[PDB]
RNA sequence: AGGUUCGUGGUAGGAGAGCGUUCUAAGGGCGGUGAAGUCAGACCGGAAGGACUGGUGGAGCGCUUAGAAGUGAGAAUGCCG
RNA sequence: UACUCGGGAGUCAGACUGCGAGUGAUAAGAUCCGUAGUCGAAAGGGAAACAGCCCAGACCACCAGUUAAGGUCCCCAAAUA
RNA sequence: CCGAUAGUGAACCAGUACCGUGAGGGAAAGGUGAAAAGCACCCCGGAAGGGGAGUGAAACAGUUCCUGAAACCGUGUGCCUACAAGUAGUUAGAGCCCGUUAAUGGGUGAUAGCGUGCCUUUUGUAGAAUGAACCGGCGAGUUACGAUUUGUUGCAAGGUUAA
């Protein structure tokens, strides 16, 4: 029996169609184009999810440094005090207080120094 | 989740007065150049402009160490066919030392939009007088 | 027997490999068959000795 | 109840990209002085605008009875519809296609 | 006051009444989970942990067990014939801040 | 059915488990109080994929267990519109 | 882990780098062998960019931590130690 | 077994139209509605074509007329855009506008980081090597008879029929 192809690629070509939506041009209107950028964009998306864990670990470490350099201190001399006196606080936690709370980020670097000098 | 995002207008920016005798060209540039940036805050963000702004006084006697004042060239090209213009430093400081330290300070910064935004910022005075006492800027002292 | 509910033997009755359907079930593009080969021809292949 | 009328030219001879450039004139304009921008334009679609436009106002007033003092003109679009397909012989034995296209012309008139 | 507690392998900065999302957790709808490991309190106050403060727990309540919404994990290298879909939904479980001791 | 240890980049290629399409047999079904088709959504599964609701349409079509194949297209200076 | 018997293949254009030789001029990103690595079939970090060099092998998610080569004045995270 | 690119080249005035001096080659083209009840009549116009009225369950079924996708061409509008160097996205993100299969929701996105299309063939291709204007349909490991090996079933020193 003959099998007569129908509703079955149309079906899987529209929805790539519809994953494109909102891209400049031909990206959101024609198939061959939106499957080429449908699967360009997941590529990219796999790995801008191991670059945004780096992308922020660098953006506290640098409002850390900011903070710490009030003190008379800087970030590679605070975080050796820190370790050295048994505070496990991380920097996305550190870097909040250094913006919110700028008050009791002086006591934890006030207990650096002590570890720091003794 | 929870990290903070500065927005345009929420932080404070003030201005600051530096003066510039003997201390070195890239020495001065170097520290200029973070200030405007704003990498000074715990309110820092990367896509927001959150510095300050520098104004630089007596840009004449800025500093150049060992044979700079006569082997450090300047380039221009015009894109015509051959139409390549040099200057040492040493005369630039002479005659243009407002040049000579925003040339400087601008290969310091971002090379993009926002990078452009700082410049502006930027005001340098050859003399020792600047025109900006409306602003009451305040006196900073390099570290 | 319930001509609804046949169930024939476990292992009698395996099922039919297709080649060249795509690439996601390891015989796609060239069918097993290599590359550019006289082997790899329509009718390919040399005599049994 | 009724606020506007339209009348619609299908399938005219004349190609859509030609009288969509007098279209562009009179939209949003007065009845009264859009007739007479058609008049003074000296194209070939004004004479077909401006018959299409007439009969919009004649319905206007016989069918809804509204005001052909107090209309503007608030829809205006041409679209396309069955080309024709010709030849012209060319050079060396070849020969090359002709579109002969039609368009289909609305104009909506309304209150203000 | 406010605590830095420490749950599912991170931190979370946490207030009385707040409302959080963490890793999946046992238990089910309506059951009290207590924290032990809390890192540093303030408030009028400070009381940094070396590493943990001693005897300080945090209480929460459970509202819903579920998954969060569905990735899609993708992966193809050019001129290869090598492509990989798949698809994720990450258990989480949601808390509400009773008491903070 | 539950544990412990060791693993899970991959072209040619080998092995296994599956989705979907047309038709046939039996069981059991829905449909002029609206079938298939078609359009739109922010739903569900590990993938191929599967539902739900609303508009158009105006008469046929699913589900379960097996069987048989004209069985799935983005590329051939591919054929036709 | 080996070995034996049986079903199914693909491959026989290789490339560079370190070491030992031939031809060449003790030239070639040259050519031809032996030996180890990587690419082929390997993403990630460093060499500005840069298949073959240095570190190191991606099952999926995390706005968590410690390190390797390489670095800590600004572009650009960290010593104007 | 096919269901209008399928099944005869031909479901329709088909070996026809068309091409060739001739032998010869050789197409495209199905569907209103149950019933023509196929739009008396009025208005714009030379007409075509429209707007009401009427028939009909339906006229967005009006003499290529069931359904009517995509490329392609337009009208209106919420967000952005005239100092900017862009494989056109992805991650971070303010502002503005909405309100769902209700859930760590939707549209657009100033600015910042990273980022040289798909296939083929190659030691090696973003490649200045090859193919594709775009959309849609059609388009490639099958069958018969034998050989060998694995799995399942019946009987077993027996097994099994062909015409
Ligand atoms: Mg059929
Ligand atoms: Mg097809
Ligand atoms: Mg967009
Ligand atoms: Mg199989
Ligand atoms: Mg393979
Ligand atoms: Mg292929
Ligand atoms: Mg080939
Ligand atoms: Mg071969
Ligand atoms: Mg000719
Ligand atoms: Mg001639
Ligand atoms: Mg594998
Ligand atoms: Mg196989
Ligand atoms: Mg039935
Ligand atoms: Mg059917
Ligand atoms: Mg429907
Ligand atoms: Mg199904
Ligand atoms: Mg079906
Ligand atoms: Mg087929
Ligand atoms: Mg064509
Ligand atoms: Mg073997
Ligand atoms: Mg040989
Ligand atoms: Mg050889
Ligand atoms: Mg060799
Ligand atoms: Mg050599
Ligand atoms: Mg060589
Ligand atoms: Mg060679
Ligand atoms: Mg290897
Ligand atoms: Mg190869
Ligand atoms: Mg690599
Ligand atoms: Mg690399
Ligand atoms: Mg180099
Ligand atoms: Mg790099
Ligand atoms: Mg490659
Ligand atoms: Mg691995
Ligand atoms: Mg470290
Ligand atoms: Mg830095
Ligand atoms: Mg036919
Ligand atoms: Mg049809
Ligand atoms: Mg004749
Ligand atoms: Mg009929
Ligand atoms: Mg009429
Ligand atoms: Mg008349
Ligand atoms: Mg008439
Ligand atoms: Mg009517
Ligand atoms: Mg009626
Ligand atoms: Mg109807
Ligand atoms: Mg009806
Ligand atoms: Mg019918
Ligand atoms: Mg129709
Ligand atoms: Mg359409
Ligand atoms: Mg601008
Ligand atoms: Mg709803
Ligand atoms: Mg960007
Ligand atoms: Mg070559
Ligand atoms: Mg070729
Ligand atoms: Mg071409
Ligand atoms: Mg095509």
């Amino acid at each position: 029996p003959r099998v007569k192809g129908g509703t079955v690629t149309r079906k899987r070509r529209k929805k790539i169609v519809k994953l494109a939506k909102g891209y400049y041009g031909s990206k959101h209107l024609l198939f061959k184009v939106a499957n080429q950028a449908v699967m360009k964009s997941y590529q990219y998306a796999y790995r801008d999810r191991r670059q945004k864990k780096r992308d922020f670990r660098r953006l506290w470490i640098a409002r850390i440094n900011a903070a710490a350099r009030m003190q008379d201190l800087s970030y590679s001399k605070l975080m050796h005090g820190l370790k050295l006196a048994g505070i496990d606080i991380n920097r996305k936690m550190l870097a909040d207080l250094a913006v919110n709370d700028i008050a009791s980020f002086n006591t934890l670097a006030d207990s650096a120094k002590k570890a720091l000098a003794k | 989740r929870t990290t903070y995002m500065a927005k345009p207008g929420e932080v404070e920016r003030k201005w600051y007065v530096i003066d510039a005798t003997g201390v070195s060209l890239g020495r001065l540039s170097s520290e200029v150049a973070s200030i405007l940036r704003g990498k000074n805050k715990p309110q820092f963000t990367p896509h927001i402009d959150t510095g300050d702004f520098v104004i630089i006084i007596n840009a004449g006697k800025i500093g150049l160490t060992g044979k700079k004042a006569t082997d450090k060239i300047y380039y221009r090209h015009s894109q015509y066919p051959g139409g390549l213009k040099s200057r040492t430093a040493g005369e630039m400081r002479t005659n243009n030392p407002e040049k000579l330290l925003e040339l400087s300070i601008k290969g310091m910064l971002p090379k993009n939009s926002l990078g452009r935004q700082l410049f502006k910022k930027l005001h340098v005075y050859g003399g020792s007088e600047h025109e900006h006492a409306a602003q009451k800027p305040e006196v900073y002292e390099l570290r | 027997m319930k001509l609804h509910e046949l169930k024939p033997s476990e292992g009698s009755r395996k099922e039919r490999n297709r080649v060249g359907r795509g690439t996601g079930s390891g015989n796609g593009k060239t069918s097993g068959r290599g590359h550019k080969g006289q082997k790899a021809r329509s009718g390919g292949g040399v005599r049994l000795g | 109840e009724v606020t506007s009328a339209k009348a619609v030219a299908k399938t005219v001879r004349i190609a859509p990209r030609k009288a969509r450039i007098v279209i562009d004139l009179i939209r949003g304009k007065q009845v009264g002085e859009a007739i007479a921008i058609l008049k003074y334009t000296p194209r070939s679609a004004s004479p077909i605008i401006e018959k299409v436009l007439k009969s919009a106002i004649a319905n206007a007033e016989h069918n809804y009875d509204l005001d052909i003092n107090n209309l503007v003109v608030e829809e205006a679009f041409v679209d396309e519809g069955p080309t024709l397909k010709r030849f012209r012989p060319r050079a060396q034995g070849r020969a090359s296609a002709i579109n002969k296209r039609t368009s289909h012309i609305t104009v909506v008139v309304s209150e203000v | 006051m406010y605590a830095i507690i420490e749950t599912g392998g991170k931190q979370i900065k946490v207030e009385a009444g707040q409302e959080i999302y963490v890793e999946k957790l046992a238990g089910e709808v309506g059951d009290v989970v207590t924290f032990d490991k809390v890192l540093f309190v303030g408030g009028d106050s400070a009381k940094v942990g070396v590493p943990f403060v001693d005897g300080a727990t945090v209480t929460a309540k459970v509202e819903k067990q579920g998954r969060a919404k569905k990735l899609t994990v993708y992966k193809y290298k050019p001129k290869k014939n090598y492509h990989k879909k798949q698809g994720h939904r990450q258990p989480y479980t949601k808390l509400t801040i009773d008491a903070i001791n």
